[PDB]
RNA sequence: CGGUCCGGCCGGGAACUCAAAGGAGACUGCCAGUGAUAAACUGGAGGAAGGUGGGGAUGACGUCAAGUCAUCAUGGCCCUUACGACCAGGGCUACACACGUGCUACAAUGGCGCAUACAAAGAGAAGCGACCUCGCGAGAGCAAGCGGACCUCAUAAAGUGCGUCGUAGUCCGGAUUGGAGUCUGCAACUCGACUCCAUGAAGUCGGAAUCGCUAGUAAUCGUGGAUCAGAAUGCCACGGUG
């Protein structure tokens, strides 16, 4: 879909990345970037897709690397 | 070397009152013109809403012609050049000069 | 001497050139086989010259802008009968009789509003 | 439309000749060169910093003297029922309906 | 005639016989023709076997057959297990890249029941 | 048709042939305005009708055209054309070919 | 007509086509028959056009509690640290179904491949963007011309000529899906367009019912524009065949 130059990842998101490899893993943390590329330097951290109306957190996986957050969370309920 | 004025306006029959008005000058000064030509009129045509709700099916259909005159000029006579420049024409009509 | 006859059509436009004595027939550079690809269209040319006889008679050397297959095929069948009234004058009862001078003028009727052609209109429902 | 939305697209065109009028376009370059910087260019992240409302992509083209954001005309710069009622008093030269 | 694609391609020319193996459209069987050096319009018949192997040879770079459906499967296997959004489009039945489905789903969906 | 009482148009007949009721033949099979292509199934159908189903084809149509019996010709006309297309041969051509053949031996 | 590097391209030519400013021309004007000698109708000539030539604009009094408190007129009060305002994300695109409106189909009047002919009308400067080069391709790079009868979008498609498939769920039809990419834009997961490879659903002409249309019409073929960063099977126009 996106073009091969440059994999897009929000800026706020790719600063969080940095703390928490050198830091240590946390508490799994709330973001909105539903629209960012899953780089490898994030397996093993979890992450806290927003929704809509909640965050639910995502187990970083290594077959996951290339694909978006928004792709983690559903958006509605079904009945 | 050698002038041309491009005319332009929005009405037929007054884009060539001040047409002829420079023709006229410029064949009573000694100039060497090669007549005003007709060129295509570009029109555009708009078809718009006239109701702001349902009834889709009436509209209104407007136009707006932009007619074009060309009046080339060959010599360049000083006494052609300083009459010409600065005629009083209509002001619904727009000029265009390459020098 | 040239004898000369505009016959158009929807958006053709067709001149016409004679010049007394041959079976020459040249459009737009190319020949009569060449151009035309419908044998019906080749035709529909000989029509006006049949009632006067053409065999090697007179060249015509014609051009024509816009249009397609018939609407420049129409237009130099009206060309070619204004040309023979201006070669010989007392022909003209022979092509009224044929019914090849009349220009046919039926233009294409404009797309209205409410309907997505001239006269096709959206489909209707009773109730 | 409502006033308040009105407000939202002066303060987008004020921040759009600011912001992507002529930093942004240089930014484009950057990534779009073929000839240097072919890896770390990093112009698309300096991109992110920027302000969201200077995009012209998020301004929407409205009537300047009722606000209508549907049916516009880059010609006139109107909503279409403003244009009938400039047309049929005068006030635009050379409008009027047409027949075909 | 039995390739390694062990289907038997019918008795007719050659680019719509390969056609008939899984994986191998019109153009891909262009591909191999034309490298191979075998006309496109040549049947079974005259088609001798010292021309049959070389488009084994040929067929052979590309993965046509039971396991190109397996490489499907578990390329749609790797969304499901992973817990996805597109995973779970493909459990219920539902269309993935953005079909509507107030109506005209009936491809995914099946046939239709009250 | 309640007060407008009016004719019917009259069309230029086959430049080929000069027969008038043969253009008004070409404009049943005729679809989607296709002139060049109807006209092309029509000549070679009644090629086949001349040379290997009996010589003179102005008179071989008009035999298979008298069984099948301006209006009354238009009724003709139509019935062979629309029975031509659900035929078990391969090509419009021969279809119709057959067509005037059955109808040359009214059958 | 001179000039050939075969291009109106260059001297030129002002004829013609085209371009648009004005005017002529169709007015039952003329003839014959019918009709109460009337209006009118019928027939014929002339004429490019003949009986309101073709099309459009042009739509009475009234019917629809149709449309506009959002063109305004007449508003009055409520909310007012909120019924207001800002931002992020999601939704408007969901999905067991139903209804109306369209497109592509179910094919040899066709499919595909090669060769190739003929449009009209528009759009273009934060734009149209040629040439050259690269990629199967969507395109990318380089880079003129052009505020435009100059330049660009832009090679119109059906058609024509040959070859092929030979009546079948097919070289029909393209849905759906996977994989790999292009472009737009802060950003293409929810929810974009397009291309490449592969997959090849239903469908073999459609019940009751129901719609359009009396001629350049129906049918069909492509093109352009508005909306628009991008996103047309919709809508507005334009021609081809007929
Ligand atoms: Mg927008
Ligand atoms: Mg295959
Ligand atoms: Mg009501
Ligand atoms: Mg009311
Ligand atoms: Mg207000
Ligand atoms: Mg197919
Ligand atoms: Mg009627």
């Amino acid at each position: 879909r996106s073009l091969k130059k440059g994999p897009f990842i929000d800026l706020h998101l790719l600063k969080k990345v940095e703390k928490a490899v050198e830091s240590g893993d946390k508490k799994p943390l709330r973001t909105w970037s539903r629209r960012s590329t899953i780089f490898p330097n994030m397996i093993g951290l979890t992450i806290a897709v927003h929704n809509g109306r909640q965050h639910v957190p995502v187990f970083v996986t290594d077959e996951m690397v290339g694909h978006k957050l928004g792709e983690f969370a559903p958006t509605r309920t079904y009945r | 070397q050698r002038i041309r004025i491009r005319l332009k306006a929005f009405d037929h029959r007054l884009i060539d009152q001040a047409t002829a008005e420079i023709v006229e000058t410029a064949k009573r000064t000694g100039a060497q013109v090669r007549g005003p030509i007709p060129l295509p009129t570009r029109k555009e045509r708009f078809t718009v809403l006239i109701s702001p709700h349902v009834n889709k099916d009436a509209r209104d259909q407007y136009e707006i012609r932009t007619h074009l005159r060309l009046v080339d000029i060959v010599e360049p006579t000083e006494k052609t050049v300083d009459a010409l420049m600065r005629l009083d024409l209509a002001a619904g009509v727009d000029v265009q000069i390459s020098l | 001497n040239q004898y000369y006859g505009t016959g158009r059509r929807k958006s053709s436009a067709a001149r016409v050139f004679i010049k007394p004595g041959n079976g020459k027939i040249v459009i737009n550079q190319r020949s009569l086989e060449q151009y035309f690809g419908r044998e019906t269209a080749r035709m529909v040319v000989r029509q006006p010259l049949e009632l006067v006889d053409m065999v090697e008679k007179l060249d015509l050397y014609i051009t024509v802008k816009g249009g397609g297959i018939s609407g420049q095929a129409g237009a130099i069948r009206h060309g070619i009968t204004r040309a023979l009234m201006e070669y010989d004058e007392s022909l003209r009862s022979e092509l009224r009789k044929a019914g090849f001078v009349t220009r046919d003028a039926r233009q294409v009727e404009r797309k209205k509003v409410g309907l997505r052609k001239a006269r096709r209109r959206p489909q209707f429902s009773k109730r | 439309a409502k006033q308040s939305m009105k407000a939202r697209e002066v303060k987008r065109v004020a921040l759009a000749d600011k912001y992507f009028a002529k930093r942004a376009e240089l930014k484009a370059i950057i990534s779009d060169v073929n000839a240097s910087d072919e890896d770390r260019w990093n112009a698309v992240l300096k991109l992110q910093t920027l302000p969201r409302d200077s995009s012209p992509s998020r301004q929407r083209n409205r009537c300047r003297q009722t606000g209508r954001p549907h049916g516009f005309l880059r010609k006139f710069g109107l909503s279409r029922i403003k244009v009938r009622e400039a047309a049929m008093r005068g006030e635009i030269p050379g409008l009027k309906k047409a027949s075909w | 005639a039995r390739i390694a694609g062990i289907n038997i391609p019918d008795h007719k020319h050659a680019v719509i016989a390969l056609t008939s193996i899984y994986g191998v459209g019109k153009t891909r069987s262009k591909a191999i023709l034309a490298a191979a050096g075998i006309a496109e319009d040549v049947k079974i018949s005259e088609l001798s076997e010292g021309q049959i192997d070389t488009l084994r040879d040929e067929v052979a770079k590309f993965v046509v057959e039971g396991d190109l459906r397996r490489e499907i499967s578990m390329s749609i296997k790797r969304l499901m297990d992973l817990g996805c959004y597109r995973g779970l489009r493909h459990r219920r039945g539902l269309p993935v890249r953005g079909q509507r489905t107030k109506t005209n789903a009936r491809t995914r969906k099946g046939p239709r029941k009250p | 048709p309640r007060r407008r009482v009016i004719g019917q148009r009259k069309i230029l007949p086959d430049p080929k042939f000069g027969s008038e009721l043969l253009a008004k033949f070409v404009n049943i099979l005729m679809v989607d305005g296709k002139k060049s292509t109807a006209e092309s199934i029509v000549y070679s159908a009644l090629e086949t009708l001349a040379q290997r189903s009996g010589k003179s084809e102005l008179e071989a149509f008009e035999v298979a055209l008298e069984n099948v019996r301006v209006r009354r010709n238009a009724l003709a006309m139509r019935w062979i054309v629309e029975a031509a297309r659900k035929r078990g041969d391969k090509s419009m051509a021969l279809r119709l070919a057959n067509e005037l053949s059955d109808a040359a031996e009214n059958k």
